[PDB]
RNA sequence: CGUAGACGGUGAGAGCCCGGUACGUGAAAACCCGACGUCUGUCUUGAUGGUGUUCCCGAGUAGCAGCGGGCCCGUGGAAUCUGCUGUGAAUCUGCCGGGACCACCCGGUAAGCCUGAAUACUUCCCAGUGACCGAUAGCGGAUUAGUACCGUGAGGGAAUGGUGAAAAGUACCCCGGGAGGGGAGUGAAAGAGUACCUGAAACCGUGCGCUUACAAUCCGUCAGAGCCCUCGACGUGUCGUGGGGUGAUGGCGUGCCUUUUGAAGAAUGAGCCUGCGAGUCAGGGACAUGUCGCGAGGUUAACCCGGGUGGGGUAGCCGC
RNA sequence: GGCAGCCAACGUGUUGGCUGGGUAGGGGAGCGUCCUGCAUCCGGUGAAGCCGCCGAGUGAUCGAGUGGUGGAGGGUGUGG
């Protein structure tokens, strides 16, 4: 028997809003700024530390460039494949998308950190030596496009 | 407005409720109607000066037209297919007034 | 797992309706439903109100008088917040309070409210409210009076049914909502909730799909 | 009663009293957008697919040199666009773009012209809405309002709403030259009489109780006799787990806020009251703290459809 | 004799041990006003505002506690 009357917030979900400079009983005459000063009037810049050159100013820059033409992939773990494929078999980009391991559009790569014990046929783009050896030892195949 | 000159009206509220009277003039601009015998007042006039009694206007909504049967009644309207004139209707009986 | 006898205006039972547990048997969540209803009212409210600040009032952009020699207190503008008839210190602006609530939040809150409703046994089945091609508010009033005695009743009617909605519109303590327009605020507001057969079927199918 | 229980007024909270609301109807004449019959204009001297070879397709332009602007680009290694000033190209194995630069391959044809649809804006008009204000607020302006008034100027710029249900706004008599008043009457009330609802505080008195004219004082507090009033039991006043108003007389006693190491300070501010007057606000902005759901998954913006807060929306986002 | 914080034992809040002066400043828990939601209720047999008396709370206060003016609107509760 709950009406619109019987609606209550969670305990502690509501914290009281502080009214600053609303009487000397709680917060008075200074509003949490204390005594006189520029912090008592407006503010201080974040990058300003008293006139001396800041830590973002007396430090060298990092060398080298960012390589705007970088090609990006996403690793898929052999152990994760083994866990998600107890039965095993052929695996492809659509299958991995359905399994939700990588983004649908993104391009995939695999590595052999985990262990494989189920025959899995892997279709991918870039293969590493460890994943290749794991696939070969698990009695399966893995072809790269 | 269905409360027109020459009609007979019955007072609903006020000290003169339940009394019958005859309408004299109507003020559509302020929707106030003047009926003799109701809203008794006293006026002091000095030119030859004395106490004189005149009729105080009453708001039109406080009266209803009484029918020929002696019963106050709402007013409806009908359309005559002969000429196209509009005649008022006593709602309780449907007769024309 | 609950069953309700469908009822007819003639007073005869039509069939049976099965209610799944996973939709109407969840434990109530007072905090969640409170948050959702608060967001509902926050969205309902319109944020149209404004005042004029010191920079928007008319005229008085020049110094009232000289600094020294006047003898009175120092002032800078005729329209300062200290002055009467001047601007306001912090003036409100036209604004909105739309609060986005996640779909699981709203769905879970509605499901909790409906589960509590089914627990309190205020859900019913009606094949049709009034006779077709004849809107009659009096017939609907008599039907609802016979069916229940609570002050407020909520009825869910399909969109294509117009006569029932038109007949039931005028009465004040009763409210009508299409099954696609059901919301937690109206669920909580009314005392009794009634489902039409088509509306309940559509709602259940949409939930299960 | 209700397909109308929106909203105002009527002598107090009215869907059944009226103004009116759901719902229907209705235009002689005029205006803006939407079809349906003389007449006008073009070409069917034209059209479609098929085998080799001998001035035009936008010029003082593209581009270049200097000097400057605007794209994040502030002469930096500086592409692209534009402009001022001088020079100045080809017509297709011609060009310029592809972020000082080019060989082979790769994509488009500059100096000519216009073109609806998504968008921004609201002086004006209509219909509505408001966890917007209710007369020092809200537009300066609910009222002679951009009026009075100030300034010869560009201009600046005010204050001033409420009788009552209706004027039924007090006949008449008396004091007074009038102003002003007292009765009598109107009205529910005149402790609503136009200086008009409610009428506080600063403000100015009257009457009553007590105190004070040997008295040295941030003016009060703690004791405290007397006088006056009050409540019960008991008689003429006396006590009683008594209150009230005054307080003669003794102890203690240096206003408040600032800024200060330091203030009663002879340091600053306040003549007083009534209101007005100060951490507010927007962002898929960011961090950390409680709270809620799912979970290796968590989720949406803009936008589409419901007089409704709902349903859709995988573009992105954050860790794995 | 009473209130309040921390802590230990046991319990579905009692007992026991300590602490409680504080500006700037931090943390925690609340009072009151206006405006909305709803369950509902008060009010011309007198609401709000106005002026007192008596009470009660550790506080901002409260009294669905009453007296004189006033004649038209407000309130509990949980929320925002
Ligand atoms: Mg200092
Ligand atoms: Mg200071
Ligand atoms: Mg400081
Ligand atoms: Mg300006
Ligand atoms: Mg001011
Ligand atoms: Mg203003
Ligand atoms: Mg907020
Ligand atoms: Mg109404
Ligand atoms: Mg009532
Ligand atoms: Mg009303
Ligand atoms: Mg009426
Ligand atoms: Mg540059
Ligand atoms: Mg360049
Ligand atoms: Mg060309
Ligand atoms: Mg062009
Ligand atoms: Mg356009
Ligand atoms: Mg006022
Ligand atoms: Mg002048
Ligand atoms: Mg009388
Ligand atoms: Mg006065
Ligand atoms: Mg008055
Ligand atoms: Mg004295
Ligand atoms: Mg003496
Ligand atoms: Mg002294
Ligand atoms: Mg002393
Ligand atoms: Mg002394
Ligand atoms: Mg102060
Ligand atoms: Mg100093
Ligand atoms: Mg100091
Ligand atoms: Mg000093
Ligand atoms: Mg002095
Ligand atoms: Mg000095
Ligand atoms: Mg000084
Ligand atoms: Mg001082
Ligand atoms: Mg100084
Ligand atoms: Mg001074
Ligand atoms: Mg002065
Ligand atoms: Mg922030
Ligand atoms: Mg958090
Ligand atoms: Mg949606
Ligand atoms: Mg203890
Ligand atoms: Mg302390
Ligand atoms: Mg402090
Ligand atoms: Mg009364
Ligand atoms: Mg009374
Ligand atoms: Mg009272
Ligand atoms: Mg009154
Ligand atoms: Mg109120
Ligand atoms: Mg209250
Ligand atoms: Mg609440
Ligand atoms: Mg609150």
């Amino acid at each position: 028997v709950i009406k619109l009357h019987d609606l209550k917030p969670a305990p502690g979900e509501k914290k009281a809003k502080t009214r600053v400079g609303r009487g000397e009983g709680s917060k008075g005459k200074t509003a949490g700024r204390g005594t006189k000063g520029t912090k008592a009037r407006k503010n201080v810049p974040v990058m300003f530390e008293g006139g001396q050159m800041p830590i973002h100013m007396r430090l060298p820059k990092l060398k080298g460039f960012k390589n705007r033409f970088r090609t990006e992939y996403q690793v898929v773990n052999v152990g994760d494949i083994n866990k998600a494929f107890p039965q095993g078999g052929t695996v492809g980009v659509d299958e991995l998308v359905a399994k939700g391991l990588v983004r649908k559009n993104s391009l995939v790569k695999v590595l052999g950190d985990g262990k494989l014990t189920v025959k899995v046929d892997v279709t991918a783009n870039k293969f590493s030596g460890s994943a290749r050896e794991a696939i070969t030892a698990a009695g399966g195949s893995a072809t790269e496009l | 407005m269905k409360v027109h000159k020459g009609d007979t009206v019955l007072v609903i509220s006020g000290k003169d409720k339940g009394a019958k009277g005859k309408v004299l003039v109507a003020y559509p601009d302020r929707n106030k109607v003047l009926v003799e015998g109701v809203n008794r007042i006293k006026k002091h006039t000095a030119v030859s000066g004395g106490i004189v009694t005149q009729e105080a206007p009453i708001h039109v909504s406080n009266v209803m037209v009484v029918d020929s049967d002696g019963k106050p009644t709402r007013v409806g309207y009908r359309i005559d297919d002969e000429t196209g004139k509009k005649v008022r209707i006593a709602k309780t009986n449907g007769k024309d007034i | 797992t609950l069953k309700v006898d469908v009822k007819t205006p003639a007073g005869k039972t039509d069939g049976s309706v099965e209610l799944p547990a996973e939709l109407f048997d969840v434990e109530p969540n007072i905090a969640l439903m409170h948050q959702v209803v608060t967001a509902q009212l926050a969205a309902k409210r319109q944020g149209t109100h404004s005042t004029k600040t010191r920079g928007e009032v008319s005229g008085g952009g020049k110094k009232p008088y000289r600094q020294k020699g006047t003898g009175r207190a120092r002032q800078g503008s005729t329209r300062a917040p200290q002055f009467t008839g001047g601007g306001t210190v912090h003036g409100p602006k036209p604004r909105d309070y739309s609060q986005r609530t996640p779909k699981k939040m709203i769905a879970a809150a509605l499901r909790g409210a409906l589960s509590d409703r089914a627990r309190n046994d205020r859900i019913h089945a009606v094949t049709e409210l009034v006779e077709g091609q004849t809107p009659s508010t009096k017939s609907a009033k008599t039907f609802l009076g016979t069916l229940t005695e609570n002050k407020k009743v909520l009825v869910v009617i399909g969109r294509t049914d117009e006569v029932g909605a038109k007949s039931v519109r005028n009465l004040p303590g009763v409210h009508v909502i299409s099954p696609d327009q059901l919301n937690t605020y109206d669920v909580l507001n009314a005392d009794d909730v009634v489902f039409s057969v088509e509306a309940l079927n559509a709602y259940i199918s949409a939930n299960s799909k």
